[PDB]
This record gives structure tokens, sequence and C-alpha cells, in this order.
């Protein structure tokens, strides 16, 4: 577990998923 | 030159969400000449399809801006349409000089046929109206050719079969404007696959399955 | 170049998520000289912040692969070759922070925004420091950081988000890297407790949470 520090981050089904 | 190192290193990459770093692995892997294995085959293609996917997410999202001094998109869209094309050369040019020939086992085969069909359709996406016909022809070609071979020697419950269905069927229905043919091509694979449902073995059976629910959903949207 | 329409393209680079595009954009702009406006500056953050984020993340994994005898020996390989782009990415920005966006700043606000990023940049540098080198950068992390501090004191209310940010960030700093829980606990707890009273803007409620989920996590 890391500690919180700031800053912080239709259509169509085809094969090979991300 | 160490091509265990390279399989080993673009295995690092993955885990690292590198995907440019694994595709410089694996480039280098296939063009060693030696026909990958199927471990090696699956690493390339992921590899690839992230590098590439990266460029089609960005390219709908900034023409899709475009479409509502907006001039900046066009160029910027322009930009990434070319690292797109370049990307998607690349592929095929690995594809056309050691893959495909070097490609002994026919599941292999359809897998890169496949993937030549797949690739020539990104291309088709962002191709200029002039050189669009040839590459819709192109990615036609190879699907077709990949759809023949899997309906010869493969069963219609095989993943690489129902993932050749799946991406040939969203082929026609959006590059070739056909519903008709789309969705004729999607129902067919998912009844055959269920009619020899009982095929599956309590390991494998996701493997198709999930590929399965995905014709269904693309029938469904389309249908409705 | 227009610095406009650079500032205008980072923006389409960051809806795209194309961080390397944006950082590249807004570099151009600082190096123009114009003090940067309170949204070039948050872009230039953004983008930077990204781009390093990443490297910082592979790092942690390539580690963890080391922890946990030929792909150790590779993975330190990686690991490497992901710290040289890190530090290649912190220095970059430090670059900028020194010699272009702290001394143009006249504006306290601003001030103290750039030096708790030159506290932050110093501080990944310092989680991949060589050990040689390492008492420097922590010098020059904290230094950073204690500067901003005093400042925000003097100049803001506790209900800041910058003021709030800069109190989590170097809580964070003395736990991770001083190895100094009763400050970092003691620093994170008198923000909280300043913010808590005045409690006189949404932003800063967002940073409370993430205050309240360290001391919890240290606790």
């Amino acid at each position: 577990i890391v500690p919180a520090t700031l800053p912080q981050l239709y259509r169509q089904s085809s094969a090979n998923l991300l | 030159m160490d091509k265990n190192e390279l399989v080993q290193k673009a295995k690092l990459a993955e885990q690292a969400e590198r995907y440019d770093d694994m595709a410089a692995c694996m480039k280098s892997v296939t063009e060693q000449g030696a026909e990958l294995s199927n471990e090696e085959r699956n690493l390339l293609s992921v590899a690839y399809k992230n590098v590439v996917g990266a460029r089609r997410s960005s390219w709908r999202v900034v023409s899709s801006i475009e479409q509502k001094k907006q001039q900046m998109a066009r160029e910027y869209r322009e930009k990434i349409e070319t690292e797109l094309r370049d990307i998607c050369n690349d592929v095929l040019s690995l594809l056309e000089k050691f893959l495909i020939p070097n490609a002994s086992q026919a599941e292999s085969k359809v897998f890169y046929l496949k993937m030549k069909g797949d690739y020539y359709r990104y291309l088709a996406e962002v191709a200029a109206g002039d050189d669009k016909k040839g590459i819709v022809d192109q990615s036609q070609q190879a699907y077709q050719e990949a759809f023949e071979i899997s309906k010869k020697e493969m069963q219609p419950t095989h993943p690489i079969r129902l993932g050749l269905a799946l991406n040939f069927s969203v082929f026609y229905y959006e590059i070739l404007n056909s519903p008709e043919k789309a969705c004729s091509l999607a129902k067919t694979a998912f009844d055959e696959a269920i009619a020899e449902l009982d095929t599956l073995s309590e390991e494998s059976y996701k493997d198709s399955t999930l590929i399965m629910q995905l014709l269904r959903d693309n029938l469904t949207l389309w249908t409705s």
C-alpha cells in the first residue's frame, strides 16, 4: 500500500481486448 | 541473440505497462526468422494491440471534438494518424516478411491472417478517400482467407475461429457498411459454436464462451 | 510558436491522454518567459505528473519483481533503464522550475505551488537516488518543502487547497523518506485540525480525506 500524494490520477466490440 | 532474454524482457514490460518497450522486444524476436511459439505469438500481438489501440482511441477523441479555430484538432488528428499508419505498416511488414511465411500450423495461419485483416481495418478507418478502396480490399481479402482456413481446420468452438468471426463481422458492419452480412456472420458463428457446446472442457470453456458473449452483444446492438 | 496555440494543443493532448505531447507543449510555453497563469501552471504540472508517474509506477513493479536467478539480473537491467528515464524527467522539470518558473513568480500563491513541485520532484529523485548523492537530494527536497511551508503559513488560510496539498505531500516526504512518522503524523494532524476550524470552495474537502486516509494508515 502506497501513501496518497497530490496530484492524483458507445459501439463496437472486437477480439484482443484492452 | 538471447531471444529468451527478449521474450523475458517483453514479459517484464507488459507487467510494467510499457507496451512500446514490449513491442520493441517482440519485434526483435520476430526479426530473427525463427517461427514464433504460441506464447511469443500472443505477446507480439498484445504488445502491438496496446500500442496501436492507444492511437485509435486518441484519434476517436480528437475526431469527435473536430465534429463539434478547431483547425488545430484537424492538425493533431493528422499527427496521430501518421503515428497510427506507421504502427500498422510495421505489423504488416512483420506479417508479410516473417509471420505468414513461417506459419507451419494452420491455427497460426488463421491467427496471422486475421491480424492482417485487423491491421488493414485500422488503416481503412483513417484512409485518404483515394486509398481507401485498396485498403478495404486488403483487409477483406486477409479475413476471407483466414475464414476459409478456420472453417476447414478448426472446430466451431475454437477461440481463434470465434475471434475471427467477431472481428470479420465488425469489419463488414463498420468498414463495409453491410448490416445484413455482418449480422449473418456473427449469428452463424454463435449458432455453430452453441450447436457443439458440449465439447468445451471445464478448464477451457471460458476462452470460447467469452467470445460468444461478445458475438451476441454485437448482434443485440446491431438489431436494436 | 503561438503560446496560446500550444496551450490549446496541450488541452487536446490531455483529453486524449497523450501526456508526453502535453508536456512538450507546456515546456515550450514556460521557455517563452511568460509568467504561467493559474491555468498554464496547472497544465504543465498535470502533464509532468503523468509523465513521471508512469515511470514511478513501472519502477515499483519492476522492483517488486526483484524482491519477489537470470531473471533477477535482467530485472535490475530494466529497473536501471526506467530509473534513467525517471531521473531525466525530474531533471527537466527541476530545470524549468529553478531556471524560469520560480524566478518569474511574483505572487505568493504561485511561489508556494512551485516550491512544493520542487520538493516533489526531488522526492521522486530521492526514491531512486544513488546512495552517494542521496543525502544531497533529500536535503534539497526538504528545503524546498520547508521554504514553501513557511510562506504558506504567512500568506494563506488553512482552507486553501494549495496549502493543504503542501501539507499532504510534505507529510508523506517525512514518513516515506525521512522515516520520521511522528513528524509526518504530527505535521499532517496540525493541517487537518487548522483546516477543520476555519472551514470557510469544496476542493479542500478532497484533500482532508487524503490526510485522514494517511493518518489512518499510519495509525
